[PDB]
């Protein structure tokens, strides 16, 4: 559950996960993207079409031929797409919203391997580098405990709990507050710069977001608005 | 023993295992390439399902400075000597069925591990 | 609940047991090591069990003893059901019942590299 | 006009449907502009409390 | 008060026999029961004791 | 009282210095800044007294405490004319206070 | 049905020692309500009357 | 049952800082930074985790860890509310700053003796009556706050004398002690 510091996006979530089962294939199940893609594509479509350098992220000690030989099933597998560019037509051809024109399906490919997964990490123009070790950090991860080295994570730790308390229990309310109303004084700037006169923003400024809706959630126990209350 | 994944060396990718049908040898051919170099391990894929795994090889030297470990003094190491030895199961998951131990020698710069 | 003498003595009923549970190759075999052994009495290994029964790639598939008895099988029986399972496309060639390791040997004969693969899954 | 009439139409099956079964599958529920969804006849019935 | 050291000798004695059976198997000479693994056979003599 | 008094001190200066400055025909900046709050008062027919927890309990109040922050309009257009008619204090919302924080009376 | 399990890592509380499956490191309580129970088996006891 | 529960008395959640001052000393200690790393020298290396971001990798972790205690105990660079985890068995270094994690004081161990020496019981006696406090006991390197993924790691004791003392060994290497 990637998350970057209290954004006006919310936590997005990655899954590397593996198949049961030539067997052993391991998949990443992006943000908006419905079906998943096989990792060696986002290792290309992160942009290393080398296959040596994908694994230098993946797998740190050449010399155990332990677990290399668990990373070739996939890597026969996405035989098919070489360069950057199929790459992303391939993650780009799967969307919510799948562009008409390949171009549309490439810049959808690039926006979300830039800011919808792994954000921590950084959503900057140029970070690939290092989401690409971070991701090659959590196929590495899975391979451990696949090949049975390392203990898998126990849900109920209470070392894998945050506690969110009055602080973050609020500012999650007053984002979507604050964006409410600049929602409102967009429209208020709108039904008035177009009769080409001039638009005042004291008007604009409903104050009935803020103050009621702090005190709706706090009154209710709803944590939400009150047009989404169940 | 094993094969690894022996990599192509123009566009450095993975080279598959292909017999050569003429002079009767085992190739590695690329996909993306026009590299064929020549074999010599002619063993292609290996598979134990003992999973026979020696834990020794696991064990890093470092533990021996882990506070939470315990410590005998009736092992000593046998490269150096030391009395000192820190003590562990095997601590894997997959631990077929062994409750064995594995000492570590406390001791900087040797780091010698051992099971009795 | 065993019928007539196997009610009795453990040891005629382990047999039942024995004939009851299942038993795949999975559970009596150790190792697996495809090759490319192109002439067969070249044998990259050492053996020379080859030697005295006479595709280019094999599948040395070295089983377990202490896993074979405690089912009690031979290998007769497994190089019968090794043909018997996949027909004539095949021909395994056993070790004997002496030796310390327990090898088999599968040989196809008539995308041909993977196919030993394939099979041995 | 001949072509209204069928989004008369379905928007009047999707008022008499709900009204009679308030909950379907995939289909938006009626809900009254408060906020909350309708009790339909079948909900009147239909479960503990029915 | 009798019953307090018959209460405490028969503790001590528990407690030091599932000492011999965990050295026991830190040596690797509990052997299996037929039926069980080793960490199946080993918990049983413990909570036997 | 720690988590909302980090609430107040930061989370809320880091929510709207980092919303986006909106625009729209030429088009305008519109850009927040720099917010500031008071403590909980009345009538701020009256006039703006502190309420007081048990006036606030007993009345049944809100104690809540308004903010302010300075927003700089910058319209800008043709002929290159742009004024940051900017707008100190504006009033945004009214927000509850935590009692016996640091930001209660 | 098991013994007190290893929830830190391979031990049941921070105060025993990583592998420790002596009795009193794995929730075998051995004093008595008269005497009262010590601190790390008056919480195993509550995990177990949970 | 049981989902509902109950801060313990000392527990403390911490409230959160920013990542900034430390992602600033390790840069200069002697990290290497993941991008210009050659991704041959990730075996025999540590690697550093800032509050979940992979920033870095050291090639010596014993010194960070009591660099980046000290540091801690002197209130200085470090607020207390930090953790750093130290995995010996993988080689990673977990430093998270973040808000909503839960911990609680220990009283600190060094080699088998408390640092809360009958000084501080005494000066700590005479409170109120100037100005000594539990932030001193904190800002003086006695008491720590450990949290939950940190106390995975910690060898604690359970009163100070008589696990701290001499018999058959326990372990005698704890590190903290309750209070
Ligand atoms: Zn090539
Ligand atoms: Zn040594």
């Amino acid at each position: 559950r990637s998350c970057l510091e209290n954004s006006s996006r919310p936590t997005s979530t990655i899954w590397v996960s593996m198949l049961a089962r030539i067997g052993q294939r391991i998949v990443a199940t992006l943000p908006y993207i419905k079906q998943e893609v096989p990792i060696i594509i986002v290792f290309r479509a992160l942009g290393f079409v080398s296959d040596r350098d994908i694994l230098e992220h993946i797998i740190y000690d050449f010399e155990d031929p332990e677990m290399m030989e668990m990373v070739k099933p996939s890597l026969d597998e996405a035989f098919v797409i070489q360069e950057q560019n199929v790459a992303l037509n391939f993650i780009g051809s799967r969307g919510a919203k799948p562009g008409v024109t390949k171009e549309k399906r490439i810049k959808y490919a690039k926006e979300v391997l830039q800011k919808e997964m792994l954000p921590h990490v950084g959503v900057s123009d140029f970070c690939e580098t290092k989401k690409a070790y971070f991701l090659g950090y959590m196929v590495h991860r899975l391979l451990l405990a696949a090949l049975g080295r390392r203990e898998l994570d126990d849900r109920d730790h209470y070392g894998n709990k945050r506690l969110d308390l009055a602080g973050p229990l609020l500012a999650f309310l007053f984002r979507g507050m604050f964006k409410n109303l600049l929602k409102e004084v967009r429209i208020y700037a709108q039904k008035f710069i177009d009769r080409g006169k001039d638009f005042n923003l004291e008007l604009a400024i409903k104050t009935r977001i803020i103050s009621d809706g702090l005190k709706y959630s706090l009154a209710t126990g709803n944590w939400g608005d009150q047009k989404k209350a169940h | 023993g094993f094969v690894g994944i022996r990599f192509c060396q123009e566009c450095n990718n993975m080279l598959y295992p292909k017999e050569d049908k003429e002079n009767r040898i085992l190739l590695y051919a690329c996909r993306n390439c026009d590299y064929q170099q020549e074999a010599d391990n002619s063993c292609i894929y290996v598979n134990k399902i003992t999973h026979e795994v020696d834990e020794l090889t696991q064990i890093i030297a470092d533990v021996s400075q882990d506070p939470t470990l315990p410590r005998t003094e009736d092992h000593p190491c046998q490269k150096c000597g030391h009395k000192e030895a820190v003590f562990f199961q095997s601590h894997s998951a997959r631990a077929e069925d062994a409750m064995r131990l594995y000492y570590v020698c406390t001791a900087p710069h040797c780091g010698h591990r051992w099971t009795e | 609940f065993l019928l007539g003498q196997s009610a009795r003595d453990a040891e005629r009923a382990k047999d039942i047991l024995c004939r009851l549970e299942h038993t795949t190759l999975r559970k009596v075999t150790a190792n697996t090591a495809i090759y490319y052994d192109p002439n067969p009495q070249s044998t990259v290994v050492a053996e020379d069990q080859e030697w005295v029964n006479v595709s280019p790639w094999l599948l040395r598939v070295e089983l377990d003893r202490k896993h074979m008895t405690d089912r009690k099988l031979t290998m007769e029986q497994i190089a019968e059901k090794i043909n018997a399972g996949f027909g004539d496309d095949l021909n395994c060639i056993f070790n004997d019942d002496n030796a310390e390791k327990l090898v088999l040997r599968i040989r196809i004969m008539n995308d041909d590299d993977v196919f030993l693969r394939c099979i041995e899954s | 006009a001949a072509h209204v009439i069928a989004e008369d139409v379905k928007l009047l099956q999707f008022h008499v449907a709900t009204m009679v079964d308030n909950e379907l599958p995939g289909l938006p529920r009626a809900m009254q502009k408060s906020g909350r969804p309708l009790k339909s006849l079948k909900q009147r019935l239909k479960g503990k409390e029915g | 008060s009798k019953t307090y050291q018959d209460i405490q000798n028969t503790i001590k004695k528990a407690k030091q026999d599932v000492i011999e059976v965990i050295e026991k198997a830190h040596n690797n000479e509990l052997e299996p029961t037929p039926g069980n693994t080793l960490r199946q056979t080993f918990e049983n003599q413990v909570n036997r004791i | 009282l720690d988590s909302f008094d980090e609430f107040i001190q930061m989370s809320v200066q880091r929510i709207v210095e980092d919303a986006p400055p909106i625009d729209l025909p030429p088009r305008y900046l519109l850009k927040f800044e720099q917010i500031y709050l008071s403590k909980p008062t009345h009538w701020e027919d009256g006039a703006p007294s502190p309420m007081m927890p048990n006036e606030a309990r007993l009345r049944n109040l809100t104690y809540s405490a308004p903010l302010y922050v300075d927003i700089t309009k910058t319209v800008i257009k043709e002929g290159e004319e742009q004024l940051q008619t900017q707008h100190q204090k504006t009033f945004i919302g009214k927000i509850p206070i935590m009692l016996r924080s640091t930001y209660c009376l | 049905g098991k013994r007190i399990p290893f929830g830190f890592k391979h031990r049941t509380l921070p105060h025993f020692i990583k592998d420790d499956y002596g009795p009193e490191s794995r929730g075998f309580v051995e004093n008595s309500y008269l005497a009262g129970l010590t601190p790390t088996e008056f919480f195993f006891h509550a995990m177990g009357g949970r | 049952v049981g989902l509902v529960k109950n801060l313990a008395l000392m527990a403390y959640i911490s409230v959160g800082s920013q990542p900034s001052p430390i992602l600033e000393f390790l840069e200069e200690w002697s990290m290497e930074n993941l991008e210009e790393i050659s991704p041959a020298a990730i075996a025999d290396a540590t690697k550093i985790f800032v509050n979940g971001c992979w920033v870095g990798i050291h090639k010596d972790p014993e010194q960070l860890m009591n660099t980046l205690r000290k540091l801690r105990r002197q209130m200085d660079i470090i607020v207390s509310e930090v953790s750093m985890i130290r995995d010996i068995r993988e080689r990673e270094i977990r430093i998270y700053t973040d808000a909503g994690r839960i911990c609680r004081p220990l009283l600190i161990v060094e080699k088998q003796k408390l640092l809360l020496k009958k000084r501080h019981i005494d000066q700590l006696k005479e409170r109120e009556y100037n100005n000594y406090s539990w932030q001193d006991l904190v800002a003086s390197g006695v008491v720590e706050y450990i949290d939950t993924l940190e106390e995975e790691t910690v060898m604690l004791a359970m009163t100070p004398d008589d696990l701290q003392e001499k018999e058959v060994a326990y372990c005698s290497t704890y590190t903290h002690c309750e209070i």
